[PDB]
């Protein structure tokens, strides 16, 4: 499937994800947001079969858009993981199942942390310092393993990022047509428009 | 057992000759007299039925013999050498032509293809 | 979706110039046992009607049910039902046809060919065919299963086009019927020697003869055959 | 394909249809079933068109070399045990289903003979999709002492079903006739029972109605003097 | 298992003129290699001068052209006994058809009549009731036989005018209802030839303002 | 998949009066793709002429192969093969490869040097021969050409009327099938002088 | 089958082939593959026709009846997300649809949304869908800039689809052009591509590898 | 098929159906299934019919190559020739055997030979579809040291009931008799079997 | 399993063998196969025991809540409500039943229900692995007007017979004679069958 | 192996050949050359199954030196062409054939003409102005029948088929890595080492 990569460092969490649609032979689009702000400080990209990622994205972004009304509040990034990972674990056992795998990344106002949660269609939640999806962790895990550091800067997070997207790009023998890099952090959610 | 005779036993003597070609056409000459003649408008071939005995059935004995609908031969020597040539000749027109072409072989073609049954016995082990 | 267990073989009928005649042997196979030999397969109707059916014997017993009921329910609050509203040839087939057709549609058939003769009030001969599919089709002469291999041809001799239906005798379409009846006998390995034949005439109405035997056999010329 | 064989009096007489079909395709509308293994021994083919032939053509080979080499007429026994102990060997591989019909010193015989190398004997036999509709008429008309001229119309009669009735058979009516001391008459197109109708309209066309882009001689002649 | 489909063969052909159409079919009901009826009518008077076929598996032929039928009954109850125009026909057949999508009607179907111009209309559904407005369609067993010819003898395909060499193209002049139905009854004749399930009769079903009329013609039986 | 419409193509040959005609389209594709625009499926041996049309690798061997026997024939024979043996020599080829055959069409076209009589045949995959007077199709629009051949023929038609009536039958069957088309050639054979003809046709 | 549609400066340009097949056998060469939703609304058939047709009729009548209750033009996102949404509530059932939605509004200007039957929904610039989509992507990609004329536009379409029509066997038989405006789509005819072929060879120079 | 052999004082009987079938039509309804190996050994044969000819055809062979060199063979013998075929070739066979013979030391005598290809003599034998219908009658009517009429009523009314249930058999019922007068044939038409 | 009932002059007989079967292994080898649904009135059960079992306990049910309303009810009535049961559910069923009672009127009546969900009214019955084996037996030896002791001898021996060819029967033969008299329950070990 | 072009100009034919070898999950080489010169002015490009290609490749090559030296001379493209064919008619028919389509591009010095050759793993031989192998022919024909002219330059001709990768690397979904470039002319076989 595609790619999607997250880091959470020191003060933010970074989600990287691929710009290319492939159906079947053709690339029908190399500059795909596979992402959905879910509440002005979390962030979910997602990666799975064609038209189910999409409709549960949206789905749930108007669930916690739903909640963020009702109560004048921001739901906690675990608040919103959990709602998701539920969403997943009862799409399993359905008539036709989600094939879906989304990374959360939030950051805390109330804890003032930045937090990278890690779900698959099965409903398999995980918190950890760095996540990804497929076969994109096969590549990066180890380059990720070697030079992450729990204090690492957004600037430090992100040339590990592109270490890991260069051995992407090697190693990999789809071409993904690169990454679209947003940050998450105290101050909302923003695009790095040059990577 | 097996056929251990795997050489030739035809083979040129010093003067260039092939004896058993040779002693071959003695046989043939000690044969009885067999003749062809072309018309313009058919062949024919003729032998003499020289009967070994009063008693045997002449008519029983074959001298000329049909090897396709438009081909006949006739021969002279040695009468069981013939018989087996006749058997082998009416067989190749068919595996070697009518199985292919789907009609009977001309008649140069059925006489190249006993000629070579012919040198072979002449050269083969 | 099912398969058929106890199953009747050949069906055959031809139309003549006064009315119809249908014929079907009186034996009901499993598998190659020939297990039950007392099957009536020509079910009546009134007095104008004669249902023929082949296939499975378990939903032929179901459609002989259905037919007893439909004249039951169409003698309810009908002074008529004896005369000008009694049940035509072409209601009873149609309601089976819809029957057929409905069932297929639901993935769980009637495992039947049934041939509806009869002669309608105007005194038209009624002979038109329905299965399993819910496929129908009217001819001079319809057959089922191994009747339509061997029968028609030998039916289709005597009433060709529709054209040779008025010059056809009922003495010369029983003499044909009951011909290829011996044939199908012959030929067929799940028929029986015991028969039924229904004669609907517009003029001497319906005629039912049961314990029909095929004879006349030729086997004389099996004593000549020696060896293979 | 419908092909009967009927035994009377004095030989025995072998007919089929002339349709030869590419699935719901007509090939041919006057193909020839009735193939020759020997003078006096015809039979007719129904399953795989080559098979059938190219199996009546090696026994038929075969028959005229042994036929030289044993100095008498060849037998339709000789024919039926080198036909079957050949698709035998080929385990129905090569599907000939043939009616087998002939007159020899030994008397008139018929067999048939199915591709897994089974063979069957009678007075009145058929074969192919038409078979049925032939069986039909054959067990409604035959008798015991039939005449050359009875075999001949119930022969064709057979036929006719077949070709009516069967969508695998059309067209004519091929019929051979082989009478113990006679030679086999082969009637082609003994029955046309199945003209076509001339057509509405002409579909001859203007001379330069189709468009050309480039011309030549096709040089077929070998390469010449001078 | 049970196959709730069948083929019982038929070929139909649906050629529109300029003010007239004709929707033909041969009579003959076949299963495998068996004929079943030599004459059992294919192609319908359906009634407000619409002629429908449903060729292919004839149970859903008959199902679908009742159905029709009935659609036309009604719409004359609802509608103050507005006649259905072949354009409004058409549509209602595609919902018919699409009904069904999961579980099609195994059936070509071609509808043949005027449009509200008076001018000739026909109009060709697949299986799921995809639809087009067409001058010319054959339909089932010989289709493949017959489109070419008719792509050939009505349209004037490949067909350029002698003297200029491919330059200039044959005109489309207008046929006549006596030059369609040779076209038609020559389509069936070289059909019957070449396929073993084409034969027995020809109906055909011509439309014009005046009404419906029905010519029958014989074809071999073989 | 089915290897007899991999590459795709025709052949249609005709009777006329003193004449035959045998005709090909020029594609060559794989599946949906078009390779070839030039692919000839026509070739001739002296004065015969066979079309082959299926899988273009088996219609190259056997023009390869019926190229080596002609030959071997000719210097044995001392003259050229006729149409009539020629067919009985593709029929034996083709059936030696019963259990494993050439998945291709044959079309025979011809005249016999000695009587002048007109020759047309086909053959299934395995060398059973249709020996039709009137004609012969092959091919992915065998179906098409039967169509058109069965409504455009009429007997003894002249060399130059022939010409219409085959282009025409190849050309509106080509147009009715995807894996045909892309050009077409028409062969005129009388008994001393062949024509070649390339037609102009859409080319999708 | 070869439908393409693209944004430029002028609007939308809509190009389809007109070929439909049942295996080998070419069954018509006059398909409507545009669907005319309504007249601001074009789609594009690929995959299932009747799937298209009636689904695309249908989306029309939606169209019809939002505008009557908000009593303003529905927006080329709502109107495609009304169809993604429906083929999405089928998914699994078997509906075979790849399409284009093409719409010109006031407040999103020209916009190409592909719909797909397994629920998929892009926005995008250019998209070509069919069996002779890669031959037509080709000649789009080498030769598409923003600021291309009306005339150019149009040309490209058409000249992409000739490129599929020749080496795609179930591409051909006609092409349909059509030009979406703000106030509307235009029309712009039927081109035989037997004609239209020969006539692009002699006037362009190109498929010299073809004789004619 | 329906076909059985019976052990009697006089010598053996053989008795069979006339019906070869495909599906469910009759191809055959007058067949001939007691086809002779040797003057006074015959052999039933049942499953393939392909199988089973071609089969019989070699044994036929070898017990006349068998004669030549070593003057008439056994029942027992003929028996071991059909069981090397059988067995050896199991896996491409499909036949069911049936051999009775009379010698002059040996009287009559009865070997079948099931799929399997192994041999099993015995008093009498039943075998082919038909013969599962009469398991029952066959065992309750056999006697040992039957006269030639009593034994010709046994498989005559055996046969019947076989045929009567069996849609595979029919026709007419032919027998062989063996004894050491020599061969004869013996035929019963439906019209005679059926009113049994 | 081997089931049979036969119409003679005092009444009707039921007979059945008391093997049941899993693959090889005999689970049960004195089963009782012999299930009355009213006084007068019982059933032989062949096929999935489950099924069998589970359709007999409900035509048991009718035929005491019809009794309760309606008074006893027919031999007929009985094979209906077996009949309208087997059919309605011939996709999830293999039962075939055997259906034996005794009116004043009607006196004895046989009604069998193959797999199919078929009535077929008949003088006697045949049912189960074992019948197959004795279908010529019983048509040869069966007579209508029999006497009590004729009918238990024609059983006895019938079923004799299917137990000694049939592995998937064995054990004791039970029997139920049905007559105006009432109820007779019979039983006959293989020491006394066996010998026959 | 993936994408393999060849365009026949004026006075050359041009070979251009993918460098990436993939076995499924990595790309384990970006330099790989699927070529071999089978004589001095005759070059032979090859795609198919793993090990298969360049097994008969070398077999072509050998048998072609073989015949060189025994006849002191260079067989014609077209010979070398119909040998190929032969070897690959037969293979089809083999207990296991050779799963190998090749291009062969040569310039036959009698002539003094360029010559492409299309062969197909089937046996299906071809000449043409220009060709490919796979998917190759999809994405670049379209472009090819536009721009080809039978007069073009060599530097026309390398002009042409840079537009033709760029549009394989643009709607491609495989990273293939570039390709390796050949001309084959009167002065025999060179590499243009940047492209
Ligand atoms: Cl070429
Ligand atoms: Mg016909
Ligand atoms: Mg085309
Ligand atoms: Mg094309
Ligand atoms: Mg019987």
């Amino acid at each position: 499937m595609d790619i999607i990569l997250g880091i959470r460092v020191q003060d933010s969490v970074i989600l990287a994800s691929s710009k290319a649609v492939t159906r079947g032979i053709s690339v029908l689009k190399d500059s795909d947001d596979k992402t959905r702000q879910l509440s002005p400080h979390t962030l979910m990209s997602f990666a799975g079969e064609a038209g189910d990622t999409v409709q549960f994205a949206e789905y749930i972004q108007a669930n916690i858009q739903l909640y963020s009304i009702r109560e004048d509040y921001e739901l906690s990034p675990q608040a919103v993981s959990s709602f998701v990972r539920q969403e997943l674990a009862k799409s399993i056992r359905s008539r036709r199942p989600y094939q879906v795998n989304v990374l959360i990344g939030g950051y805390d106002k109330k804890k003032n942390k930045p937090e990278l949660y890690q779900i698959d269609y099965l409903g398999t939640k995980v918190e950890l310092p760095y996540g990804a999806h497929g076969y994109s962790g096969f590549y990066t895990f180890s380059l990720l393993d070697h030079h992450y550091r729990p204090d690492m800067t957004t600037e430090e997070g992100l040339d590990l990022l592109k270490l890991c997207v260069q051995e992407l790009e090697k190693r990999m023998p789809m071409d993904f047509k690169g990454v679209i890099v947003k940050i998450v952090d105290k101050d909302g959610i923003r695009q790095v428009d040059d990577f | 057992m097996t056929d251990r005779y795997s050489f030739s036993l035809t083979t040129f003597s010093p003067s260039g000759k092939l004896g058993q070609i040779d002693y071959a056409l003695t046989a043939v000459k000690q044969g009885v007299t067999s003749l062809g003649i072309k018309a313009t408008n058919g062949v024919v071939i003729a032998t003499e039925k020289k009967s070994s005995s009063p008693l045997a059935m002449s008519e029983t004995l074959s001298k000329v013999s049909l090897l396709t609908p438009d081909i006949g031969a006739v021969y002279s020597g040695m009468g069981p050498d013939y018989r087996v040539l006749v058997d082998k000749s009416r067989k190749v027109a068919h595996t070697s032509y009518k199985r292919i072409y789907g009609e009977y072989p001309p008649t140069k073609l059925l006489v190249s293809e006993v000629a070579k049954i012919m040198q072979e016995a002449t050269q083969s082990g | 979706t099912q398969q058929p267990i106890v199953t009747g073989t050949s069906v055959i009928s031809m139309k003549y110039d006064n009315g119809v005649i249908i014929a079907a042997d009186n034996l009901g196979s499993y598998g190659s046992l020939l297990r039950f030999n007392g099957v009536e397969r020509l079910i009546p109707v009134g007095d104008n009607t004669v249902v023929g059916i082949s296939g499975d014997i378990s939903d032929m017993q179901h459609i002989e049910r259905l037919l007893k009921d439909l004249v039951t329910e169409n003698a309810y609050d009908n002074p008529l039902a004896d005369a000008e509203e009694a049940l035509e040839p072409s209601y009873i087939f149609e309601y089976l046809a819809t029957v057929m057709y409905q069932r297929r549609s639901k993935m769980n058939p009637l495992w039947n060919a049934i041939i509806v003769a009869g002669v309608q009030s105007n005194g038209d001969q009624f002979l038109r065919y329905v299965n399993l599919l819910g496929v129908t089709y009217s001819s001079p002469t319809l057959a089922t299963g191994f009747g339509a291999h061997m029968a028609n041809p030998l039916l289709r001799k005597v009433v060709d086009r529709e054209s040779d239906i008025p010059k056809t005798t009922v003495q010369v379409a029983e003499e044909a019927i009951v011909n290829a009846m011996r044939v199908l006998y012959y030929r067929d390995a799940r028929s029986s020697r015991n028969f039924s034949l229904a004669i609907i005439d517009k003029n001497t109405g319906l005629t039912f003869k049961k314990n029909l035997q095929v004879e006349n056999m030729k086997w004389d010329f099996a004593k000549d055959i020696k060896g293979y | 394909t419908t092909i009967v064989g009927v035994k009377f009096n004095n030989g025995v007489v072998i007919a089929a249809d002339t349709r030869s079909t590419q699935g719901p395709i007509v090939a041919d509308k006057n193909c020839a079933k009735l193939h020759r293994i020997s003078p006096k021994i015809w039979c007719a083919g129904a399953g795989t068109a080559a098979d059938t032939e190219a199996v009546t053509q090696l026994i038929g080979s075969n028959i005229e070399l042994h036929s030289l080499y044993t100095s008498r007429e060849p037998r339709v026994v000789s024919a039926l045990q080198m036909l079957k102990q050949h698709l035998f060997k080929y385990q129905g591989h090569i599907g000939a289903y043939l009616i087998v019909a002939g007159v020899d010193p030994t008397g008139s015989h018929l067999f048939s003979i199915h591709a897994h190398g089974s063979t069957d004997v009678g007075y009145y036999l058929s074969l192919g999709s038409g078979s049925l509709a032939a069986m039909a008429v054959l067990e409604s008309h035959w008798k015991q002492d039939l005449t050359k001229e009875e075999a001949i119309k119930l022969a064709s009669d057979a036929i006719q079903a077949g070709i009516w009735n069967d969508l695998g058979s059309g067209s004519n009516v091929d019929v051979c006739v082989m009478e113990i001391g006679k030679d086999a008459e082969y009637l082609r197109n003994y029955l046309t029972p199945n003209v076509r109708e001339e057509k509405q309209k002409s579909y001859k066309f203007p001379r330069g109605t189709t468009a050309v882009l480039k011309e030549s001689i096709v040089n077929i002649c070998d390469i010449q003097e001078e | 298992q049970f196959n709730p489909y069948g083929d019982n063969g038929g070929t139909i052909l649906g050629i529109a003129g300029e003010d007239f159409a004709v929707l033909a079919g041969d009579t003959r009901n076949i299963t495998d290699y068996s004929i079943n009826s030599r004459y059992e009518p294919k192609v319908f008077d359906c009634g407000d001068n619409i002629v429908m076929s449903a060729n292919g598996f004839a149970a859903d032929g008959d199902a679908l052209v009742k159905r029709f039928k009935n659609s036309v009954k009604w719409y004359h109850f609802d509608h103050n006994d507005k006649k259905l125009s072949i354009n409004s026909a058409a549509r209602n057949i595609q919902h018919l058809l699409y009904g069904k999508r999961f579980f099609p009607y195994y059936v070509h179907t071609i509808i043949a009549g005027l449009d509200e111009d008076g001018k000739g209309a026909v109009y060709s559904f697949d299986p799921v009731g995809s639809y087009e407005r067409e001058q010319c369609r054959a339909g089932g067993a010989a289709a493949s036989l017959i489109m070419p010819f008719l792509d050939n003898q009505v349209n004037f395909k490949n067909q350029y005018e002698p003297g200029t060499n491919g330059k200039v193209k044959k005109p489309l002049k207008y046929l006549s209802v006596e030059e369609v139905i040779k076209l038609v009854r020559d389509s069936f004749t070289s059909a019957t030839e070449r396929h073993i399930q084409v034969g027995d009769g020809l109906e055909i079903l011509i439309v014009t303002k005046d009404g419906v009329r029905k010519e029958f013609y014989e074809l071999k039986r073989d | 998949s089915d290897p007899s419409s991999i590459n795709g193509g025709i052949v249609v040959a005709m009777t006329g009066k003193d004449c035959v005609a045998i005709a090909c389209d020029l594609r060559l594709g794989s599946q949906s793709l078009g390779v070839s625009n030039k692919f000839e499926k026509i070739f001739h041996y002296g004065h015969v002429f066979l079309g082959i049309t299926g899988l273009a690798t088996d219609v190259t061997t056997l023009n390869e192969m019926f190229r080596y026997k002609t030959n071997l024939y000719k210097l044995k024979e001392e003259r050229a093969i006729e149409p009539e043996t020629f067919t009985q020599l593709v029929s034996s080829s083709l059936y030696e490869r019963r259990f494993g055959p050439y998945f291709v069409g044959p079309v025979v076209a011809g005249i016999n040097s000695k009587s002048g009589k007109p020759f047309i045949a086909g053959f299934d995959l395995i060398g059973c021969i249709d020996e039709a007077k009137d004609f012969i199709v092959s091919g992915t629009a065998s179906d098409q050409l039967f169509g058109m051949c069965e409504s455009l023929y009429e007997p003894n038609l002249e060399p130059e009327d022939l010409f219409e009536t085959i282009s025409q039958a190849l050309l509106n069957a080509a147009d009715r099938d995807a894996l045909s088309g892309w050009g077409a050639v028409v062969y005129i054979i009388k008994k001393d002088e062949v024509v070649k003809r390339y037609l102009k046709m859409r080319q999708d | 089958t070869t439908t393409l549609a693209f944004r430029f400066q002028g609007g939308i340009i809509v190009a389809v082939d007109s070929r439909a097949t049942a295996g080998n056998w070419v069954a018509s060469q006059t398909v409507k593959k545009v669907i005319e939703i309504n007249p601001f609304l074009l789609g594009t058939m690929a995959g299932g026709a009747a799937d298209c047709q009636f689904w695309e009729t249908w989306l029309g009548s939606q169209c019809r009846l939002h505008e009557l209750r908000e009593k303003e033009r529905i927006s080329v996102a709502a109107a495609s997300k009304i169809l993604s949404n429906l083929v999405y509530q089928y998914k699994g059932a078997g509906l075979s649809m790849g399409t284009m939605i093409c719409g010109y509004t006031r407040k999103e200007g020209p916009t190409i949304y592909y719909v797909d039957s397994d629920g998929t929904r892009l926005k995008g610039d250019i998209f070509c869908v069919g069996s002779g989509q890669t031959f037509a992507y080709g000649v789009l990609d080498s030769n598409y800039k923003w600021d291309l004329s009306v005339e150019d536009a149009l040309y490209l379409g058409k000249r992409s689809i000739l490129a599929a029509a020749h080496r795609d066997a179930y591409s051909g038989g006609s092409v349909n052009l059509y030009h979406v405006t703000e106030d509307g789509w235009i029309y712009h005819g039927n081109h035989d591509v037997g004609e239209l072929f020969w006539k692009v060879k002699e006037e362009e120079g190109s498929f010299n590898n073809v004789i004619g | 098929t329906t076909i059985m052999a019976v052990e009697f004082d006089g010598g053996v009987v053989m008795g069979s159906d006339s019906r070869v079938s495909a599906g469910e039509a009759v191809v055959n309804r007058v067949f001939d299934k007691l086809s002779p190996l040797h003057e006074r050994i015959y052999c039933a044969l049942s499953g393939s019919a392909a199988d089973t000819q071609a089969i019989a055809d070699i044994v036929q062979y070898h017990l006349e190559l068998y004669t030549s060199q070593y003057g008439t063979p056994s029942t027992e013998t003929a028996a071991s020739v059909f069981k090397e075929l059988c067995y050896e070739n199991k896996d491409n066979l499909t036949a069911g055997i049936i051999v009775a013979g009379y010698d002059d030391k040996n009287k009559g005598e009865v070997y079948t030979i099931p799929l399997g290809g192994s041999v099993h003599k015995l008093p009498y034998a039943i075998a082919g579809s038909g013969s599962t219908f009469i398991y029952g009658y066959c065992d309750k009517n056999f006697r040992e040291n039957m006269s030639k009429e009593e034994t010709v009523d046994f498989i005559k009314h055996s046969l019947s009931q076989a045929i009567k249930w069996d849609g595979s058999s029919g026709g007419v019922i032919r027998m062989v008799v063996l004894t050491a007068a020599g061969v004869e044939r013996l035929i019963f038409y439906p019209d005679e079997y059926e009113q049994l």
